[PDB]
C-alpha cells in the first residue's frame, strides 16, 4: 500500500516519480546505508535495491562492477536483510523495491522469500529472469505476503502481455525504454505512448520507465508522455564508482544529482 | 504459451528476461515448421552428408579390452568436419537462422569446437558471426581460436568471473537480449531455456540413430550401454535419444570431476549440486549455501560448467540414465591410452567417457559387456595441454 499511497500523493500534486536505483553493500554496508539515506534526503520517491548476485544476466557493466564491489565487501543476502531493516526503521512510508534474481528466491524456498520480504518491511520484488509465462509461484507467494509483484513491459509488447502484466503485477508496472541490458550510456527510447495508455485501459499498476535514464530530460519526457515515473540506475552507480577514494564528494554529487532529476520529475 | 513442453519433469523452462520470450517463441515456431518441411529436411541431410561427412565411423577398439571379456565400439564424431559432434546441430540452427531471416550469429565456447563449428556454419551460409570464450579458455584452447578467426568470427574474450566458459555463456545472453533482432544465439549445447534443449537433441539425435543402426549390423544386439561426457549435455542426448525407449540399453552420462569431488573443484551438478535457475533454465546447479552460482573446474574446457541440459537432470530422476564422475588423473590417463593402443587422440571431454568405460572393464574383467562411448571430438586443441602435463610430471 506504500505504493498505491505515494502514486496518490504525487497525482494530487501533479508529480512524476523519480526512483533510484542502487546495490546493497556497495560499497560497503556503512557507506551504503549512507548513500541511501542521500537519496532520500535529496528526494527519491521510492527505491529499487540490488541484492549482489553472482550472475547478474540483465546488467550491463557498471551494475556488474557494482555487484563486485559488494561482494568484495563480504556482502550477503542475509545482510542485505539487515540493511533493509535499518533503512525503513528510519524511512516509514517511502516504497522500497528488490531487485531480484530468480535463484537468490527460489533458494531454500520461494514462500520463505516472500515472507522475510514482509517481515521486513519491503513492498515490491521484480524478478529480473523471471517472464510472466513463469510467474506463477512468484506472484502468488508476493501476494500471499502483501508484496506488490513486478512485472516488464518491453517495446515490443503483445496485447496478451499487456492484458496479463495488467492483472498480475502490483505497485508499479516496468516500462522498459529498449532492449539490451542496464547501461546509462545506452539511452532508449521515449515511453510508447500506445503502451502507456492500453496499460491505463486495463487498469495496470501506474507505468514507471527504466534502462538508459540519465539525465533530467529524459525523466521529463517520461513524465511528459504519460509516464508516472522514471527508474535510474547506471547513472547513479557511476558516481559510486568515480569517487570510490572520496565518500564526501561521492554523497555531494548523488544529492545534487538525484536533486536534479527529481525537479524535473514536476516538469 | 508455447507449441512444445518446455519441462522435463520439474526440470528446464524458460527463465529469461521478459524482452527475450517473443525470441524463443519466433525459433520454437520456426523449428516445428522446420522439422516438418521436406525440402528443409533435405538440405540439412544434404551438409550433414556431404558437407560435415555423416554417417561417422563406428570403430571396434580391440587393443585396449585385451584379456577382458569387454567389447568395446567408439562411435567416431571426432570424424566429423570441425573435429567434433558440435557440427551437427550448428548446420541445423544456421539453417533455422536463414529461415527466420537473421544476418548474424552469437555463440559462446568453451573448447573452442562450438565456436569452430560456428564459424565454419557462418562462413558457409553467408552469416556473420560473433563469438564469447572465457580468457582462460583463449588460452588453454588456443589452435581452435586460431582456426576461428581464420574463417572470418569475431572472438571475445571474457575476463569476467572464472573467465570460462559461464562467463562466455553469460556476456553471450547479455548481447543476444539487445541484438535479438538481427542476431540469432546459436547455444551449443542441450540445456538454456526452451526451446534449446529440445531442438539440440532433435539435431543431435543422428548420432544415437546411426549407433543403433551400425551396432545392429556388426554384433546382431543392442550394447549394454551407452557412455558419454557431460559438459551442458548435447553429445550425451545425442547418443542416448534414440535407445531411451531401449530399456536393457544402459545410458551412462560421466561429469568431470576436476581434482577430486571432495575439493569442490569439479564439474559435476547433477550428482553433487542442487538445483537452481540460472542460465535459462531450472536444471541442478553448482551454487553457495546463499545460493549465488559457484564457479566449476575442469581440465576439460568443454565439460567446465557449473549446471547441466533439463532432460539429463529429468533422465536421471527417474532412474533411466546414471550418472557419474571421473578425475582429471582419469581422463588424462585414458588420454594417453586411447593415442598409445589405438592411435587415436581424443578431446579430453570424450577422454572422461573413455576412462569411464576402461573402469568398467578393469573393475570387473570376466563381466560380459557390449559398451559404446561416444567419441565427441578429437584432441588436436588439447596436445599443447597434455604435453606441459606430463612434461611437469
Ligand atoms: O539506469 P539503468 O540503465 O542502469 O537501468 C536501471 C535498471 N535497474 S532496475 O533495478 O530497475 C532493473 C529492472 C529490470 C531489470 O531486468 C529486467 F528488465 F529484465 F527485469 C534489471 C534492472
Ligand atoms: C563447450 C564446448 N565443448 C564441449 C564439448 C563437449 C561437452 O559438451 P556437451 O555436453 O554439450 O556435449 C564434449 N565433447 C567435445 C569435443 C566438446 O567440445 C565448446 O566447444 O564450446
Ligand atoms: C506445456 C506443456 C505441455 C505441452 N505440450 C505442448 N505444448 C505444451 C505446453
Ligand atoms: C556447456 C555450456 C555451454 C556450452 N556451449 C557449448 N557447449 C556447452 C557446454
Ligand atoms: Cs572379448
Ligand atoms: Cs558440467
Amino acid at each position: 500500500e506504500r505504493y498505491e499511497n505515494l502514486f496518490a500523493q504525487l497525482n494530487d500534486r501533479r508529480e512524476g516519480a523519480f526512483v533510484p536505483f542502487v546495490t546493497l553493500g556497495d560499497p560497503g554496508i556503512e557507506q551504503s546505508l549512507k548513500i541511501i539515506d542521500t537519496l532520500i534526503d535529496a528526494g527519491a520517491d521510492a527505491l529499487e535495491l540490488g541484492v549482489p548476485f553472482s550472475d547478474p544476466l540483465a546488467d550491463g557493466p557498471t551494475i556488474q562492477n557494482a555487484n563486485l564491489r559488494a561482494f568484495a565487501a563480504g556482502v550477503t543476502p542475509a545482510q542485505c536483510f539487515e540493511m533493509l531493516a535499518l533503512i525503513r526503521e528510519k524511512h516509514p512510508t517511502i516504497p522500497i523495491g528488490l531487485l531480484m534474481y530468480a535463484n537468490l528466491v527460489f533458494n531454500n524456498g520461494i514462500d520463505a522469500f516472500y515472507a522475510r520480504c514482509e517481515q521486513v518491511g519491503v513492498d515490491s520484488v521484480l524478478v529480473a529472469d523471471v517472464p510472466v509465462e513463469e510467474s506463477a509461484p512468484f506472484r502468488q507467494a508476493a501476494l500471499r505476503h502483501n508484496i506488490a509483484p513486478i512485472f516488464i513491459c518491453p517495446p515490443n509488447a503483445d496485447d496478451d502481455l499487456l492484458r496479463q502484466v495488467a492483472s498480475y503485477g502490483r505497485g508499479y508496472t516496468y516500462l522498459l525504454s529498449r532492449s539490451g541490458v542496464t547501461g546509462a550510456e545506452n539511452r532508449g527510447a521515449l515511453p510508447l505512448h500506445h503502451l502507456i495508455e492500453k496499460l491505463k485501459e486495463y487498469h495496470a499498476a501506474p507505468a514507471l520507465q527504466g534502462f538508459g535514464i540519465s539525465s533530467p530530460e529524459q525523466v521529463s519526457a517520461a513524465v511528459r508522455a504519460g509516464a508516472a515515473g522514471a527508474i535510474s540506475g547506471s547513472a547513479i552507480v557511476k558516481i559510486i564508482e568515480k569517487n570510490l577514494a572520496s565518500p564526501k564528494q561521492m554523497l555531494a554529487e548523488l544529492r545534487s544529482f538525484v536533486s536534479a532529476m527529481k525537479a524535473a520529475s514536476r516538469a | 504459451t508455447t507449441l512444445l513442453n518446455p519441462y522435463f519433469g520439474e526440470f528446464g523452462g524458460m527463465y529469461v528476461p521478459q524482452i527475450l520470450m517473443p525470441a524463443l517463441n519466433q525459433l520454437e515456431e520456426a523449428f516445428v515448421s522446420a522439422q516438418k518441411d521436406p525440402e528443409f529436411q533435405a538440405q540439412f541431410a544434404d551438409l550433414l552428408k556431404n558437407y560435415a561427412g555423416r554417417p561417422t565411423a563406428l570403430t571396434k577398439c580391440q587393443n585396449i579390452t585385451a584379456g577382458t571379456r569387454t567389447t568395446l565400439y567408439l562411435k567416431r564424431e571426432d570424424l566429423l568436419h570441425g573435429g567434433a559432434h558440435k557440427t551437427n546441430q550448428v548446420l541445423g540452427q544456421a539453417l533455422l537462422a536463414k529461415r527466420m531471416g537473421k544476418s548474424e550469429i552469437i555463440a559462446e565456447t568453451g573448447a573452442g569446437q562450438h565456436g569452430v563449428a560456428s564459424a565454419l556454419a557462418s562462413a558457409l551460409l553467408g552469416l556473420k558471426c560473433r563469438i564469447y570464450m572465457g580468457a582462460k579458455d583463449v588460452e588453454r584452447q588456443s589452435p581452435n581460436v586460431f582456426r576461428m578467426r581464420l574463417m572470418g568470427a569475431e572472438v571475445i574474450p571474457v575476463h569476467s568471473g572464472s573467465a570460462t566458459l559461464k562467463d562466455a555463456c553469460n556476456e553471450a545472453l547479455r548481447d543476444w537480449s539487445g541484438s535479438y533482432e538481427t542476431a540469432h544465439y546459436m547455444l551449443g549445447t542441450a540445456a538454456g531455456p526452451h526451446p534449446y534443449p529440445t531442438i539440440v537433441r532433435e539435431f543431435q539425435r543422428m548420432i544415437g540413430e546411426e549407433t543403433k543402426a551400425q551396432i545392429l549390423d556388426k554384433e546382431g544386439r543392442l550394447p549394454d550401454a551407452v557412455i558419454a561426457c557431460v559438459g551442458g549435455g548435447s553429445n550425451a542426448i545425442g547418443m542416448f535419444a534414440d535407445f531411451i525407449n531401449d530399456t536393457s540399453v544402459g545410458l551412462i552420462g560421466v561429469e568431470p570431476g576436476g581434482h577430486g569431488i571432495e575439493t569442490g573443484e569439479h564439474g559435476a551438478p547433477l550428482k553433487h549440486g542442487r538445483v537452481g535457475i540460472y542460465f535459462g533454465m531450472k536444471a541442478p546447479m553448482m551454487q553457495t549455501a546463499d545460493g549465488q552460482i559457484e564457479e566449476s573446474y575442469s581440465i576439460s574446457a568443454g565439460l567446465d560448467f557449473p549446471s547441466v541440459g533439463p532432460q539429463h537432470a529429468y533422465l536421471n530422476s527417474i532412474g533411466r540414465a546414471d550418472y557419474v564422475s571421473i578425475t582429471d588423473d582419469e581422463a588424462l590417463e585414458a588420454f594417453k591410452t586411447l593415442c598409445r593402443h589405438e592411435g587415436i587422440i581424443p578431446a579430453l571431454e570424450s577422454s572422461h567417457a573413455l576412462a569411464h568405460a576402461l573402469k568398467m572393464m578393469r573393475e570387473q574383467p570376466e563381466k560380459e559387456q557390449l559398451l559404446v562411448v561416444n567419441l565427441s571430438g578429437r584432441g588436436d586443441k588439447d596436445i599443447f595441454t597434455v604435453h606441459d602435463i606430463l612434461k611437469a610430471r
